[PDB]
């Protein structure tokens, strides 16, 4: 039919009215780091990036530390 | 005044001529093409027609047409009328009424003439020969046009366009069952017509008339159907089953019946999602999985993107179940972005799987997922968040301590540990071994694949399957080149 | 109208064979009054709403009196008035009341897949904030856990509505499964844990199950055999299945040619 | 009226059947509705109908002929339709009375070239109600004849005095003889 693509479309620009283009320059923000790198890879690089976001993003400064105390 | 005065006259004088070519292009080309043997030469217009109107869906059409330029619509086929041999005359006249309002103008209005559309269908829809394909290729494509904008009290006037389509063709019939390339338009011709004032329907009213007249006129065609449209009629049905309906002794299941040859390039897609969507609440994970997934990447034809947000987004839905969740990873588009932009979150939140946060951070800003209805695959998302995450403990080493990943699983008791891995061992999903030496639980955990593992039984089953998909295929090259050299 | 009836409706009575006459008495007087909704003239609906209470305590006492088949009739002829065109007939007090014992009726009979295609129409949002609303999927969410010892911990945590001896019964009924699933016995499992898990000292499993299971009870252990015993093929009959194959690919292959 | 009553099964299931008779009545009502509902019970109507201690094999054998349709082969509906005993029906434009006597007379001229090869021996039954409703539509049809599909059934049908009484009133008889003729050398 692809007529019943109109009112999810009008979903659609329900959720686009939602916010007037704060989420697409806000995760543009992000989208400017993330534009034509393979996004794959940035599922993986998101996966433990944002598992590491909460705790222990960086870490291998502190493995250092944890040589004497391990 | 100069400025929309001066270019007024100028922007319109455009799509009249490709609507009137279009209009001559598909009309004669339908009945100049399928004229003297129209049982020979069936569905050549099956796409062209919903091409058409697929390429009429996107029409920015009326936009300022409310004012001074409604003298498109008293005017109609009028081909060949009142008499069916001497048309010559009346090949003037086509010439003739279509120069009279390009003399100076023409007397004109919107609102007032929609009832008498029945004048011509009283005595001579086009030539009282071909009166079925004229009388839908006539009345039909118009209907949506003037029917357009739903709102604003055109409802009523969708009603009685309604019980004009019903009254010329669509009541019974004018012959019963025309059992020609009409009456195969006719089915999902009335089955558009079914889905356009379907919003007529579900706008103030239910499930309660023509719905339940469907399958009397669903089993009307007497079974010999190839059984496309009667399929597009099932489809309604089920979108209709879809915001209510629950019960299973009849539609789920009783409705299968013969799976016939329904093909459209568009009905395997959109059928299978509304099966996939009905068979989602029984949270199907094999076959769902895969055909649900098959079914977002059906039809590519004209959007990949706009609809396939809906079929993505119950797909992660109950992909999330079983404990590995593929996201957004090869389709690049941004509307199925946008439509995870809530999701996002929880479904990063699914695989590390925190209880008294994550229970937090749903209905924290839980807006319109959670108000999409009734929480319900949340819910069992809830307390599936630790049977997925002991899922993962599956992924991870065998023996189960009673402080590390007892308090990594923020489960603290020797009890409710073995207990709901037990529960996860009654699954049969995975392979546990029950030992009690000391105590301590042990598990063989042998993710072992079946390479040099019972090899010929193991892909025994993908040979002679895959073969038959192969195979099938090759008859699937066999006989479209037989409709290749058909017709020479 | 045609009689009163109230005087034993809510009397409430342990003998059900005086209830028996009154209730085919009801089958007789209604057996003219159109059992099916009548949308007719409206006013009906007095002695319609009224039909269905009379059939709502009667399927009270049918559950009192523990009919399985008469317990699906009178549901399944309940349901007619819960399910109806008109949203004009108001709301039970005791409707969820009923559907709450009907969700334990489906966690009764292992239907639950239907339950939980079910699960749509229930949260309506009529009270949603009283526990018996949220009581039987809670309890469901809990089945999906398994735990039954949150369960049995909450077993005082029902008020005292006096429904908790029908959540008895589903816990005496689901007791077959439960412990049929934790004497699965892939590997073996000792009888200790089987103290906690398996219930009171009364020794009604080993009673029961010694001869509904009828396997070994060996030095105080529960022992597992016939588990992953199996000796291979001979690839034989499948290499005989696969010459079938073999032709069936000459015919697929080379059939019209 | 209803949709998705299960009621009517609980009470399709049930004895005393003057609760059954009228729920029976509102079921063939709803059918059209829903067939796949009637698809549970299908087999305690089977069960209602077999035996002799139900009064109305043709209200349980009109239900079960009606849904086995519905639901599968036009034999298995055929044989509640002529199993029904006799049905008082009369004839009417709606589909499924049109699809039985459909069935019905192309299963009995199936039946017809059958027992046409066969003239002697092993004659295979053919219950009397069937040549009745054959002959009933038939003869509905022979009120004027039509003027051509007297002799063309009758040709059709293989019987022997099915066509006499085509040509008793018969107009133009020669007409009648050299499009019959004209017929029987073409087939």
């Amino acid at each position: 039919m692809s007529e019943k693509k109109q009112p999810v479309d009008l979903g659609l620009l329900e959720e686009d009215d939602e916010f007037e283009e704060f989420p697409a320059e806000d995760w543009a923000g992000l989208d400017e780091d993330e534009d034509a790198h393979v996004w794959e890879d940035n599922w993986d690089d998101d996966n433990v990036e944002d598992d590491f976001s909460n705790q222990l993003r960086a870490e291998l400064e502190k493995h250092g530390y944890k040589m004497e105390t391990s | 005044p100069p400025g929309g005065g001066e270019q007024e006259p100028p922007p319109p004088p455009a799509p009249q001529d490709v609507e009137m070519k279009e209009e001559a292009a598909t009309g004669g080309g339908s009945t100049g093409e399928a004229d003297g043997k129209t049982a020979a030469a069936a569905a050549e217009h099956s796409q062209r027609e919903l091409d058409t109107v697929t390429l009429e869906d996107i029409k920015e059409h009326v936009k300022q047409l409310e004012k001074a330029v409604s003298g498109k619509e008293p005017r109609f086929v009028l081909r060949a009328l009142r008499m069916l041999p001497s048309t010559s005359r009346r090949l003037n006249h086509y010439v003739l009424y279509k120069a009279v309002q390009g003399f100076f103008t023409s007397n004109n209005a919107t609102r007032d003439f929609l009832l008498p559309f029945l004048e011509e269908p009283m005595d001579t829809e086009a030539d009282l020969q071909f009166r079925p394909r004229t009388g839908k290729a006539a009345s039909t494509p118009l209907l949506p046009e003037v029917e357009a904008y739903l709102q604003l009290l055109v409802v009523i006037f969708m009603m009685n366009s309604k019980r004009y389509k019903e009254a010329q063709k669509i009541s019974d019939d004018l012959m019963q069952k025309i059992s020609t390339q009409n009456r195969r338009a006719l089915d999902l011709v009335a089955a558009k017509c079914y889905y356009y004032h379907a919003r007529v329907y579900e706008f103030l009213d239910k499930l309660d008339v023509v719905r339940s007249f469907l399958h009397a006129r669903l089993r009307t065609a007497t079974l010999r159907h190839d059984a496309d449209g009667q399929a597009t009629l099932l489809n309604l049905l089920l979108r209709n089953y879809l915001h209510y309906s629950l019960y299973d002794q009849a539609e789920k299941l009783v409705s299968k019946s013969v799976f016939p040859e329904q093909a459209n390039n568009n009905e395997w897609a959109r059928y299978l999602y509304y099966t996939g969507r009905i068979k989602a609440i029984q949270l199907e994970y094999s076959e769902a999985r895969r055909t649900m997934t098959n079914a977002l990447r059906k039809a590519p034809q004209h959007t990949a993107v706009g609809f396939k947000q809906t079929v993505h987004k119950l797909l992660i839905v109950v992909e999330l179940l079983l404990g590995e969740i593929p996201d957004r990873l090869q389709f690049r588009q941004p509307s199925l972005k946008r439509s995870l932009m809530p999701y996002f979150l929880l479904t990063q939140a699914v695989r590390t799987g925190n209880l008294a946060k994550f229970n937090q951070v749903l209905d924290q800003f839980g807006e319109k997922f959670q108000a999409d209805g009734t929480y319900t695959l949340i819910i069992r998302l809830r307390h599936n968040v630790i049977k997925t995450g002991v899922r993962m403990i599956s992924l991870s080493y065998s023996r189960i301590s009673l402080a590390d990943i007892a308090q990594k699983l923020q489960l603290d008791s020797p009890e409710d540990a073995e207990f709901i891995v037990a529960k996860a061992i009654r699954d049969g999903v995975i392979e546990a071994s029950i030992n009690h030496e000391k105590g301590y639980v042990q598990s063989k955990e042998m993710i072992d694949i079946y390479s040099t593992r019972e090899p010929q039984l193991a892909f025994h089953q993908r040979i002679s399957f895959c073969l038959d998909i192969h195979n099938m295929s090759v008859k699937a090259m066999r006989f479209p080149p037989k409709s290749y050299n058909k017709d020479l | 109208m045609y009689e009163q009836l109230k005087g034993e409706w809510n009397r409430k009575s342990p003998n059900l064979s005086k209830c028996g006459e009154e209730l085919g008495r009801l089958k007789l007087v209604l057996l003219e009054l159109n059992f099916l909704p009548t949308t007719g003239t409206k006013l009906t609906k007095q002695q319609l709403i009224l039909a269905r209470d009379i059939l709502e305590i009667g399927a009270q006492w049918s559950i009192l009196r523990k009919d399985i088949p008469s317990f699906e009739r009178y549901m399944a002829q309940l349901k007619c008035y819960y399910f109806d065109y008109k949203e004009q007939l108001p709301e039970s007090a005791y409707m969820h009341q009923l559907l709450g014992l009907n969700l334990l009726f489906l966690l009764s009979q292992n239907r639950v897949a239907e339950f939980h295609t079910e699960l749509e129409r229930l949260p309506a949002k009529d009270i949603q904030t009283n526990v018996y609303i949220k009581h039987p999927v809670s309890l469901e969410q809990y089945l999906m856990e398994g735990s039954y010892n949150k369960v049995f911990l909450a077993k005082g945590n029902i008020p005292a509505e006096s429904y908790t001896f029908f959540i008895d019964i589903l816990l005496d009924t689901i007791r077959d499964e439960i412990a049929g699933c934790i004497e699965k016995a892939y590997e073996k499992i000792l009888f200790t844990e089987a103290t906690r898990i398996l219930f009171f000292n009364t020794p009604k499993k080993m009673t029961d199950y010694a001869k509904k299971r009828g396997w070994v009870l060996g030095p105080n252990n529960y022992y597992s055999f016939a588990s992953q015993q199996q000796k291979p093929e001979d690839t034989t009959i499948p290499s005989t299945e696969l010459a079938k194959q073999v032709i069936e690919y000459a015919r697929q292959l080379e059939m019209i040619v | 009226m209803i949709t998705s009553a299960a009621g009517i099964i609980s009470l399709l299931d049930e004895d005393e059947p003057q609760l059954k008779e009228f729920a029976l009545h509102k079921l063939n009502a709803v059918v059209n509705d829903f067939w796949a509902e009637i698809s549970e019970s299908v087999d305690k109507i089977e069960v209602l109908y077999e035996d002799e201690g139900f009064r109305s094999r043709q209200f349980a054998a009109l239900v079960a002929s009606k849904v086995f349709y519905h639901l599968g082969a036009f034999e298995e509906s055929l044989n509640y339709a002529l199993g029904a005993g006799d049905l008082f029906n009369v004839n009417d434009n709606s589909e499924y009375v049109e699809t039985i006597i459909a069935k019905c007379i192309d299963h009995y001229t199936k039946q017809c070239v059958e027992n046409a090869d066969l003239p002697e021996g092993e004659k295979k039954p053919i219950d009397q109600r069937l040549e009745g409703i054959v002959n009933k539509m038939f003869q509905r049809c022979l009120d004027d004849h039509k003027y051509k599909q007297a002799i063309g059934i009758a040709l059709e049908t293989r019987r022997l005095d099915v066509f006499e009484k085509t040509i008793l009133e018969s107009n133009d008889v020669p007409g009648m003889l050299a499009y019959s003729l004209k017929l029987c050398m073409s087939l």
